[PDB]
Parts: C-alpha cells; structure tokens; sequence
C-alpha cells in the first residue's frame, strides 16, 4: 500500500489523531519501511513531546526506521530510550539485529575504561540500560550451558568479575578432571587473545586459587599460571 | 453524525464544517475496522469503504475553499488507495475526476513540473478513458502552452477559466503569479532597456502603475519609462560570489597539479 | 549453456519479442535540387538580360 | 521405450546433482558450486524436452522425500493423475550408501542430509513449471510452499547464492496470472508481493550476499514500474546499496534500465543518457537477448531527443532492428524538419505501438522540442533577423507569439541569443574563439581525470587471478 495515507494521519494538528497513527504504522513499519525512511523528522517530533502515552512506540518506531536504513548507531541508541516494548526484539530470532550491535558497541568502551580503573561497571560511567543489556545476553549462553561462550565475551571486555563468578559456580566437583579443562581453556585463551596487561595478570592470579581450592587438581594446568606472574610468593 | 457533517458543507458553512471534524475522526477508527484495510472486497466491505469516502470528500472540498492545505493533502492522500483499488464496482466518481483536477493545479501553482509528471503516471490508466478528460483537461492543456513558452496562450486561459470556476479560483489566482516570476527572468537575458508600456504587455497587468510598483518588488528601478535590469543582476553575482562550499566547485588550476600527483603515488 | 538461462529469462521479461509482433499487426530526404535550379536560373536570367 | 528414456534422464541429473553436492559440502570453494549451477539450469531446461520430461517424477520417488511427494501428487493432478508405480518410494536404488543417501539413518532424524536435496527439487519444479506453461494452481502452491520453507532455514551464504534464482521465477509467476486475466485479488497479492520481498532484502545485507541483494533490487524495481508508482522507485534507489561486485553483466543491464526509465518522464536527461549507453554494452549482444536490446534501444533514442541531441538517421538503417524502428525514423526526421502539424499525425497514428513500451508519454513532450529545433535552425541560418520573418518561416501566428517562444527557449540557452527590441531584430551571440578563454583548461581537466580511473580499474583486475593460480600446486 501507499505509506502516504499514513504520512497524512500524522499532519494533522491535535494529538487525537496523531496517536492513534502510531499503532497502525506499527504493524506495517517493516513492510512500508523504505517509504518512511524519508520520513524521520515526525517520527523525531512525536517522541520528543510528552503528551504521548505511545511516546515509547514512537522511538521504538524510529529505531526500526534507522537499522534497516544502514545506521546502526542510531538504531541501538534509539533502543534504549524507548526501554521497554524492546520485548519483542528479545523473543525474536528473526531481529536480534539491534542486541548483537549493544555488544559489541559496549564492550569497546569497557575495555577502555578497564585501564583507568577496574571497577567501570559498578560506577555508573555506563549508561544503567547497557548494563542490562549486557547482562541478558550472557544469559542466552547460560541457557545453551556450553560455559565458554559467556566467558569469551567478558574476556573481550574485560570484565573482571564475570570471569571469577562463572568458574564459582562451576566449583561443585561433580568430576574435579572435568572442571580442571575448563579452566585449561580459560588459561590458554586469555595469553593467546588478552595482550593488555593489567587484565590478563589479574584473572591468572585468581585462577590459581580456585584451583588449588580443589583438593585434587592436575597440576600441568597450575604451573602456567605460576611461572607467568613470576611471584616466588605464589 | 455523520450525516451532520455532509449536511454542514451544503448549508455553506464551510468553517462549521471544519469544528466538526476533530469529533468524527475518532468515528473514522471504526469505519477502518469495519473495512480488511484493502485485502478482499465484497459486499459489506463496498458500503463500509464508501461511508468513509463520503466524510473525506466534503472535507477535501471544504479545505480548499479555506485555503487550508495540510487537510486537503492528507484526506486526499486516503482517496488516492482507496480509488486505486480494485477493478470496477464503485471506484470512481463525478468527485473523483474533480478531486484530482484540483489537486494536480495545486502542483502547477507550487511549481513542481518534478511530482506533476510522475502523478500523472501513477494516475494514468484511471484517466486515459474511464473519467476521460474533461476537467482533468484543464492542468494537462495548461502544462502544454508554457513548455511551448507561449505565455499569451496560458495567460488567456487561465482568465477565460472564470466561466470553469467551482472552487478552481484558488489555484487560478496563484497561476497568475507564477507567470510574471518566470516572464521577468526571460527578459533579463534579452535585452537591459523595455518602455513601460512593454514591461505591462508581457507580464499582463491591467494596470500601468501597478507596473511600477510590481519593478520595485521585483527590485528592478524603471525610471524615465525605461527599465535598468542592469543593477541588480550584476549585484547578485558579486553576493553569490562569497559564500563557503567554495574552492571546489569554483575549481583551482592550482589545485589540478595537486589532485593528480598524490593518485599516481598512492 | 551457462549464458542460455540469461538469455531466455531476459526474453520473457519483455513478452515475446515485440520484434517480430509489429509487423504481423501491421540530407537524404532532398529532392533533386536541380529540377528547381535550371526554373530559378532561366526567370532571374530573362529579366537581368532586358534590363 | 519409455522406461529406457526416463532412466537415462534420469542418470544424467543424478551425476550433476553428486558432484554439485560434493563441491558445497567440502569446505567453502563459492565460486566454483555458483558458476556450475547456472549452467546446470541451461543444461535442465535443454534436457526435459527429450528423454521424456517424467525424468522429475523418477527422481523424487527415489529420495528420501518429506513432502516433495506431496508436491508431485500436485503437479501430476493438475496435467491428469496417473499410477504407473509413482507410489512414493517404489523405487529403491538408494540402498543405504551415504552417497545417494543412507536410507535408515535419514528417516530416524539422527542425519538430515535431505535439506539442500529439497532445495534442489523446488528449483527444477518452478523451471519447469514455466517450461512447460503450466499455471494456475501450481503456481500458488508453489509460493505458499516455497516462502515458508525458506524461512524455516537459518541460509549459509551458498545456499542464498541458490535462492537468488528462486526468487526470479517466483516474481515472474504472479505477473503471468496477473497479466492473463482480470482479478481483485491480483491487486490484493501484489501487495503482498512487495512486502515479502523487501524482509529478505534487509536479510541479505547481514548474510554479506551481493548476488541476493542486486536480484532483489531488480525485482522491486521493475514492480513500481508496471503500476506506474514513480515516486516509489525514486524514493527506493536513493537508499542506494546495489553492488556491481558479485553481480552477472547481465543483471547490469536491467539495473540501469530502470534507473534511466525513472529520470526520463522527470526530465532529467543528464544522467539518464550516460545509464542507458551502459545498459547497451553491458548486454551480451546475442540471438535472443535481442528482445532486451530492442526495447533499449527505442528508449535511448528517446531520451536524445529529450535532449536535444539528434540521432543519425544512418544508425536506423543500417541496424537489423530496421522494421521495429520505423515508428522512430518519423520521429527523428519530423523534429528536424520543424513541422509541427505531420508530429501531431504521427504520434497519432503511432498510438497503439508506442503506448506499450509506455514511451507515448515522452512522445507527447516531444511536441515543444519540434518548435524549438526550428528557432535554432533559423539562428544558425541568419544572424540577424527581423521578428516578422521567423513568423512566416514557421506559420507561427503573430509577433508577439515568436516573441514568447524565442524568449521561453534563451533561459535555457538552446538557441543562446538576445533579442534586440529596440531595433526589430535577433542578435545570435554565440561566435566561437572560445581559445582565448579559460575554457579548454576546464575541458581537459575532465578527460585527465577520467583516464585515471580507467587505470586503476585496470591495474586492479589484472593481478587477481594470478594470485589464487601462484598458490595453487601448478607445474
């Protein structure tokens, strides 16, 4: 269908009408998508205004709008500020377009951050809706239970807690051999992959006691982690 | 209530008209529902889409009257669809060959011969025969006179076009306007000295003062009887000459040496 | 047989071939100039002589 | 007889199907599986006609099928139902070889080796289907099969490669019963049409296929056209990201046609003339891609015009394209000799021809160029010129009418002269030595630039498959 009887039902002056558009645009936004494109500056307008009690549906709307233009930039930002009805994008495989952008934008500045001081995540310095975001994704890997995929994506961003609290709760000794490659994998990765040198020291040295912790543990695997800290201590 | 609304356009009322469409323009959320938006038709859905028609045109044709143009656009936009679609069985009208009319003079007054040719493609085949020409006649006869430059055939029409007028006025006045703007940029190119009476001829005002008073607006001093198209022309491109976008599109020698060294050495 | 699909699949997007649908439906214009010379020469001429 | 025929038919697609198979299933060597799956379908469409076309119905007896069987009951219902041993799997020559597909371990869910198989069929179906003209039913049941078991797949980017053919046919279909024949409901699926095109199109972009995308954008297009939507196809191709990378020549040449057809009625001709030049060589000039070149070749005449430029009258004659240009040859010579009455005629008695192509609409544009030519041929002619004389040379009714022509066409410097009011007459200004200017610095400057670009398009080729040879073990 044309998008232009829809164009025409936004113009008009009172709110009534303008509110109403929004659902009826929502349902066609993908299929009439090039149309409106063209169209962003009203799609801008509404949100703007707090009259609106689809004031959410509106960005939500534009988000749409600016993925499938190319600007991905504009599309993840503009995600977060709808927050909620983004619920649909969770439950479906078909868009997950705008979620897999949040990761790798967010990990980009952690890992910056990580060097001036290691604790980023639990200022504020990250936007809260990131934060959560974040996090439901390590979920999704959680819920397919290989262990090493939520481990990766924090080794990237060099979150230093999730790599301790993931080997936490695989500490239950089910068969200790098992748990010990686990770990193999995490040692390895993190020479081969993290170059920066402030993250890699710090989760190796808290490697070492989770497996000494371990009444019996293969030791090939421990032997890395002390010769590389080089700490007589240890 | 939605009976009240076709019997305010013809009691003449057309401001009566546009209070009451906030109102039944929530009853057009219903009249949507009723209708599969445009997926199969059959006989409920003919009626159903029909009501919704009604409410639209009075209101087209009322907007225009009141020179109210974002209305005009939008309930016209909905028509355009809805007309659109289907084969045969009411889908066009005595209101639709007007509607379009209107609205293609609309197009000609803004001056955009861009959209003008691309709608009439859109349109065509509904036009071709089926409403034929006979009011449409008039935009189509009058894009035809002024890409021939004959400026004296599309001025005549426009004053003869007082015996088609029905709500026409508010396109035919604009056109007028339009006329003198692309006459006087023509005559510049031509020659720098036109006797009053000349400028009045060309340009097709009735009067010989209003002349004079349309050079100053047009920032064009006639002194003497004689018009000095000589200052303002010449003033303008020294203006657009200082601007910023501005080496480039200027184009340096200087910079032809330069662009083609650092592609060789890339 | 590569470049056979494309050929085939552009024909049918035009339908047929119109090449051959027209006809089962259905200077060098300049006359001798010299025909109208020898009329133009011999007038000026009978005239020019007499004068 | 018939049994032999089938068989052998049979056989010949069974060996293409293994070594395509074998190709895509051992590591990622794209462009070989791609070249040879188009020249496959040349090589199927040729084959069906002899060896009997029930080569199809052998084959799908013979798989380890889920639903093919339901879709060939189809196909033989609509062409008359008949048993012959077509029960589905009457055939067993699979025999638990994972070659031709281990029988057991496929139909217990613990191996799906039947996926790409399936795609496969779809495909000889649909290029069959048109083959043969078969319509109607089939038709709409292959789109309604096809769109879902497209999305039941998660695609690798060589099984795109694939359906980047699928989706031709499947446009090409709904336009045949939409053309036929008169129907509320063709309107109806037209919209439906465009929908479904534009998910995947998003799709192929993450999927990095170049191939899905172009065919996708060449569909989409060429559907704004027919219903004449040409603020629809303006609006598509500014959010430009059509690759010339992956894409066939072939594909080229109906990009640019599009692109050239919707400047045409807006009156851009600037970059209309340069897209439709390279439609023309893009083409493989061939036998029966000649139909493209014809329908071309009446538009870039056109947009000359437009234009202003005239097109030799020698090209139309000595072409082989000489019957189906007459229409043409009138036009061309009707604008050149300035008569605007025998246009009028001409146009009209065009009328039916031309408003196929659609190109009649341009043609009634044309009627301003014929005067306008006519304005220029008597400047060139004599440079100063009274006012009354124009109006006698072209029948134009009064002084002040020549007045208004002249006036209209110097704003756009057609003739590029001045009128001189004061003393009754037309000054051509235009009187050449442009040397002393500035001028052929500009113009140099352009050709300069352009022979770099043809540099770095040849450097960049050139060197590519050399590469990809050296590595290889060669002798």
């Amino acid at each position: 269908t044309t998008a232009a009887p829809l164009l025409a039902l936004l113009r008009e002056n009172q709110d009534s009408v303008k509110t109403y558009a929004l659902e009826s645009i929502n349902n066609v936004v993908d299929q009439l998508w090039s149309e409106i494109s063209n169209e962003l500056p009203d799609i801008e307008a509404l949100y703007d205004d707090d009259t609106f009690s689809d004031r959410e549906m509106a960005a939500l709307i534009a988000s749409k709008v600016y993925y499938n233009l190319g600007e991905y930039e504009s599309a993840v930002k503009y995600a977060l500020a709808a927050k909620d009805r983004f619920d649909i994008d969770e439950k479906s495989q078909f868009v997950e377009t705008i979620v897999s952008k949040s990761i790798e934008m967010y990990v980009q500045e952690a890992s910056k951050q990580y060097t001036k001081d290691e604790q980023f995540y639990t200022k504020d310095i990250i936007d809260p809706k990131l934060t959560s975001i974040f996090e439901r994704m390590i979920e999704k890997c959680l819920k397919a239970s290989e262990l090493k995929l939520a481990l990766g994506i924090a080794l990237e961003g060099y979150r230093l807690d999730i790599i301790e609290s993931a080997l936490k709760s695989k500490l239950d000794q089910d068969s200790t051999s098992e748990n010990v490659k686990i770990i193999n994998y995490l040692l390895t990765l993190a020479i081969t992959t993290v170059t920066n040198s402030k993250f890699r020291s710090s989760i190796l040295r808290k490697s070492f006691d989770f497996l000494m912790n371990m009444p019996n543990c293969d030791y090939l695997t421990l032997n890395k982690v002390v010769v590389n800290l080089n700490d007589a201590g240890l | 209530l939605t009976k009240s609304l076709s019997i305010a356009f013809e009691n003449g009322d057309y401001a009566a008209c546009e209070k009451l469409l906030p109102p039944i323009k929530i009853e057009l959320i219903k009249n949507n529902l009723l209708i599969p938006d445009l997926s199969i038709q059959n006989d409920i859905y003919l009626n159903d889409l029909m009501i919704t028609k009604r409410i639209l045109e009075v209101g087209a044709l009322a907007s225009i009257q009141t020179f109210n143009f974002d209305s005009f656009e939008n309930y016209f936009n909905q028509l355009k669809p809805y007309y659109f679609s289907n084969n045969h069985k009411l889908s066009e009208s005595d209101k639709k060959s007007k509607l379009i009319s209107l609205y293609l003079l609309n197009l000609l007054s803004q001056n955009n011969t861009t959209k003008f040719h691309s709608e009439l493609q859109y349109l065509d085949k509904h036009i071709k025969n089926l409403e034929d020409d006979s009011l449409l006649s008039y935009p189509i006869k009058l894009d035809r006179w002024l890409m021939e430059g004959s400026y004296q055939k599309a001025w005549d029409l426009l004053q003869s076009g007082s015996q088609n007028i029905s709500e026409f006025d508010s396109f035919t006045d604009i056109l007028k306007s339009a006329i003198r703007d692309e006459i006087a940029k023509n005559t510049e190119l031509s020659y720098d000295f036109l006797p009053l009476s000349n400028i009045k001829a060309l340009l097709f005002f009735n009067n010989e003062k209003e002349t004079e008073k349309f050079a100053l607006e047009r920032n064009w001093p006639i002194v003497n009887s004689k018009v000095y198209f000589n200052n303002q022309s010449k003033e303008k491109a020294d203006y657009e000459d200082e601007m910023m976008h501005e080496e480039d599109q200027k184009t340096n020698i200087i910079e032809k040496a330069m662009d083609y060294a650092i592609s060789i050495e890339n | 047989t590569k470049k056979k699909n494309e050929e085939i699949n552009k024909k049918s997007l035009e339908e047929d071939d119109e090449f051959e649908d027209f006809p089962i439906d259905t200077d060098d214009v300049e006359v001798d100039d010299d025909f109208t010379n020898e009329l133009k020469a011999e007038l000026d001429r009978y005239k020019r002589e007499n004068q | 007889l018939h049994h032999s025929e089938k068989k052998y038919a049979e056989e010949d697609q069974v060996q293409e199907l293994l070594k395509v198979l074998n190709e895509i299933s051992k590591t990622t060597l794209t462009l070989d599986p791609r070249y040879i799956w188009r020249s496959l379908k040349d090589l199927s469409s040729l084959r069906n006609q002899e060896l009997l076309n029930a080569e199809t119905l052998c084959f799908t007896v013979n798989v380890l099928y889920p639903d093919s069987s339901s879709f060939k009951k189809n196909l033989l219902k609509f062409i008359t139902s008949n048993h012959k041993s077509s029960v589905p799997g009457s055939a067993e020559l699979r025999n638990s070889y994972p070659a031709s597909f281990y029988s057991v371990n496929t139909e217990k869910k613990t191996i799906e080796v039947t996926a790409e198989i399936n795609c496969f069929m779809h495909l000889l179906v649909q290029l069959f289907l048109w083959d043969s003209k078969e319509l109607e039913q089939l038709v709409e049941f292959n789109r309604k099969v096809v769109i879902p078991n497209l999305l039941c797949y998660y695609n690798l980017r060589s099984l795109n490669l694939i359906n980047a053919k699928l989706w031709f046919y499947i446009y090409l279909s709904h336009e045949t019963l939409a053309r036929s024949s008169e129907e509320i409901n063709s309107d109806n699926q037209n919209i439906i049409l465009r929908s479904t095109m534009m998910k995947f199109l998003k799709i192929a972009s993450l999927k990095h296929d170049n191939e899905t995308k172009a065919m996708l954008i060449n569909l989409i297009l060429r559907d704004f056209l027919n219903n004449g939507e040409v603020d629809s196809a303006s609006d598509f191709i500014s959010k430009l990201e059509y690759p010339h990378t992956d894409v066939s020549s072939s594909l080229e040449a109906r990009y640019f046609f599009y692109l050239s057809k919707i400047n045409a009625i807006q009156l851009d001709y600037s970059t209309a003339n340069e897209y439709i030049i390279a439609a023309i060589r893009k083409a493989p000039h061939n036998s029966k891609s000649l139909g493209f070149l014809q329908q071309s070749n009446k538009l870039h005449c056109c947009i000359q015009l437009l234009m202003g430029d005239i097109p030799e009258l020698s090209f139309f004659h000595q072409s082989n394209m000489q019957k189906s240009l007459l229409p043409y040859y009138h036009l061309t010579k009707a604008v050149k000799l300035g008569d605007l009455k025998k246009f009028t005629s001409t146009i009209t008695k065009y009328k039916q021809l031309l408003l196929k192509d659609d190109t009649y609409q341009l043609c009634v544009r044309l009627r301003s160029n014929v005067i306008k030519t006519g304005i220029r041929i008597i400047s060139l002619t004599y440079k100063k010129i009274s006012l009354r004389d124009i109006c006698l040379k072209l029948n134009l009714d009064s002084e002040q009418t020549v007045e208004y022509m002249v006036s209209r066409a110097i704003r756009d410097g057609v003739i590029e002269a001045k009128i001189n009011h004061e003393d009754g007459f037309i000054e051509t200004t235009e009187l050449l030595n442009i040397y002393d200017s500035e001028d052929p610095q500009q113009v140099f400057d352009e050709r300069i630039k352009f022979a770099n670009q043809l540099h770095d398009e040849y450097l960049v080729s050139m060197r590519y498959p050399e590469d990809k040879k050296t590595q290889q073990n060669e002798k």
